[PDB]
């Protein structure tokens, strides 16, 4: 049970910052839509998975 | 309850739209004038020293 805590640590952690890489993509471009902009996050994140 | 979300969010997206509108509606022929005063001025001293 106790390995299998450290299974969901790992696993509340990542779809935070998926939910969320996914909320740097919506509703930014959603903006875009009404007229705005969100970019250069990517260049960001782009970098930072590179 | 669910008739009801269908407005609120409405009215306040139909919003939105303003907010968009006035995003799309920005000044370039503002920035112009001060350009275009700031040389006036000049020609004038150019035919008063004249």
């Amino acid at each position: 049970i106790q390995r299998n805590t450290l299974n969901i640590d790992k696993l509340k952690i990542e779809t935070a910052q998926e939910l969320k890489n996914a909320e740097i993509a919506l509703r930014t471009q959603k903006t875009p839509p009404g007229l705005q902009h969100e970019y250069a996050a990517p260049a960001d994140y782009f970098r930072i998975l590179v | 309850i669910c008739q009801d979300v269908e407005n609120l969010q409405k009215f306040v997206k139909e919003q939105k739209q303003v907010q968009e509108e006035i995003s799309r509606m920005s000044s370039k022929a503002m920035l112009k004038v001060q350009e275009d005063i700031k040389a006036l001025k000049q020609l004038l001293s150019l035919a008063a020293n004249g």
